[PDB]
């Protein structure tokens, strides 16, 4: 269930044990979804007031989400989570394929005219 | 007006073999002589030349002789040999652009119109073409002086000639990288292209030695030349033009890949036309 | 979430709507994807 | 005076700049591409020109040094690229 989106029947799974206590590797079970949802707020998300993405850890209202929203963007506004969904910079690169490409049209000739 | 020039390795010869001819001096001679030949379609052509009797002292060098009978003989000798030759200016050594080709030239514009000159090599370095040609305007305008007159450099090309291959090609039999195909473009103008772009870049980084401590003349014809190359650098990374770009490229892999994939099944046909050669010849021979 | 997360979908969700809402990603032509399926072959059928 | 990046201005500014109207800009600046001091296109709806030539001035011993800086790192981009033709293409040709 890690292994896909299922979240809420893993923190189902957290504090469902019929075997022991399991205690301390549901803490960090608990630290290592932390970060994950704490990942997975940085999406193109729109608005979310402090009550959605408030409660999908298991939060009602503590200054952990202070934590967060101070960790992370999304900052603490007037019942507002900031999307800064940018992903602008990055692409209209020419030179790169024009080093590497470079590199590549001449291994191209090696292998052939030149006998090996 | 002239489009360019046509220059034959007999005559690019023929000019450094009198510049051992007269190597014997020691001290200090030009190698200047008068270049005969023709031009058509506005197209230069150089064929023949010999040289002058030519001597200068270091105090006061505005001084030439040309022994004009020598001048008209021996061409008189080379019109009656070949009536389809003739003038077509003259030469100097040219090294570094003696003060008497100003007045070279306009001591015998008598007999060429364009009585064009070359400038050769003696000692062969660089990594273009050290044999140059110039053409004669004056001008009247407003700067300078009133009486001005500066030779232009007209572009410069050695011209062959199926008769002259025979011989060039025979006198070389050093080295030769023919067999043109996907590396001698690659090595011509790629190797060597680039570092001809390397000597016109460091040109003007000659001429950018005058900031505040070079020559008293300051710009006027130079920079809007200058402000015209910053201003034609070319387009920037932003447009399609980078998708036309992997566009075109994307299209010229197929056809590499196309002939990348005939040329290994060319390979195995030849490899099952050796071992219907093994096979069938080990049972046979022994 | 995790399928933006990991790669697969890139575009966005309104959560507070409900709709998932996906751009139409189309000329991956000029997107250096199918160079490298050349070079994966180029060199291999050099090779064979 | 605007850099080989954009020089596209707008007739907002040319009405700023020179204190004239929108509507003699363009009256404007057709004498100017028909004398040919500027070579550029002219966009009408979103007020831009896209100026690509101007007429060549004149210029003292100051410009000579940012046309010297803007040469100076253009030799190493031939060297550093050349380098890479010499040492990949050495075996090519000896």
């Amino acid at each position: 269930y890690l292994m896909e989106g299922s979240y809420n029947k893993v923190f189902l799974a957290k504090g469902n044990i019929p075997a022991e206590s399991y205690t301390f590797f549901i803490d960090i079970l608990l630290d290592t979804i932390r970060d994950e949802i704490a990942g997975c707020i940085e999406k193109a998300y729109e608005k979310i007031l402090f009550t959605e993405a408030t409660r999908i850890l298991f939060f009602n209202t503590p200054k952990k989400m202070t934590d967060y929203a101070k960790k992370r963007g999304w900052v603490l506004g007037p019942n507002n989570y900031y999307s800064f969904a940018s992903q602008q910079q990055k692409p209209e690169d020419t030179t790169i394929p024009s080093t590497e490409l470079a590199k590549q049209v001449i291994e191209y000739a090696r292998q052939l005219e030149m006998i090996v | 007006a002239v489009q360019k020039v046509v220059v034959h390795p007999l005559v690019l010869l023929s000019v450094v073999d009198h510049f051992n001819r007269i190597g014997k001096v020691g001290n200090q001679k030009r190698v200047v002589g008068v270049l005969l030949g023709s031009w058509q379609k506005k197209v230069l052509d150089v064929s023949n030349s010999f040289a002058v009797p030519f001597d200068e002292d270091d105090k006061d060098d505005s001084v030439w002789f040309l022994d004009h009978d020598y001048l008209e003989n021996m061409y008189g000798m080379f019109k009656k040999v070949n009536a389809r030759e003739r003038i077509v200016g003259w030469y100097h050594t040219g090294p570094k652009l003696h003060k008497n080709d100003i007045a070279i030239n306009e001591l015998m514009k008598r007999y060429c119109p364009n009585s064009v000159l070359v400038i050769i090599d003696v000692k062969p370095k660089d990594l273009g073409l050290p044999t140059e040609a110039y053409i004669s305007v004056e001008e009247v305008h407003d700067d300078g002086t009133p009486t001005s007159k500066t030779f232009e450099h007209v572009t410069s090309e050695i011209g062959a000639e199926e008769a002259e291959e025979v011989g060039v090609e025979h006198l070389l039999r050093d080295i030769k990288d023919t067999t043109v195909g996907t590396l001698s473009q690659r090595i011509t103008n790629q190797v060597h292209g680039l570092k001809g772009l390397n000597s016109k870049l460091l040109d003007i980084r000659s001429y950018l030695e005058k900031v505040a401590t070079g020559k008293l003349p300051i710009n006027h014809q130079i920079i809007y030349q200058l402000q015209d190359v910053f201003n034609l650098l070319p387009d920037v990374s932003l447009q399609e033009f980078v998708k036309a770009f992997y566009l075109k490229t994307n299209d010229q892999m197929v056809v590499v890949y196309l002939a990348s994939l005939i040329r290994s099944v060319v390979a195995l046909h030849n490899l099952i036309n050796n071992k219907i050669a093994n096979r069938d010849a080990e049972k046979k021979e022994g | 979430a995790k399928a933006i997360r990991d790669g697969v979908i890139e575009a966005s969700i309104n959560h507070e709507k409900g709709y998932v809402q996906s751009k139409e990603m189309i000329d991956i032509y000029s997107t250096r994807e199918p160079q490298l399926a050349f070079h994966q072959r180029i060199s291999f059928c050099l090779d064979i | 005076t605007r850099p080989a990046n954009h020089r596209q201005l707008t007739f907002e500014e040319i009405a700023k700049s020179a204190k004239i109207t929108v509507n003699e800009v363009e009256l404007l600046v057709m004498k100017a591409l028909s004398v040919g001091l500027v070579k550029g296109s002219i966009d009408e709806v979103d007020k831009r020109v896209h100026m690509t030539w101007v007429q060549p001035r004149v210029l003292d011993l100051q410009q000579i040094k940012g046309m010297k800086d803007r040469l100076e790192f253009w030799c190493t981009d031939v060297k550093s690229m050349e380098m890479l033709v010499e040492h990949q293409a050495h075996d090519i040709l000896t």
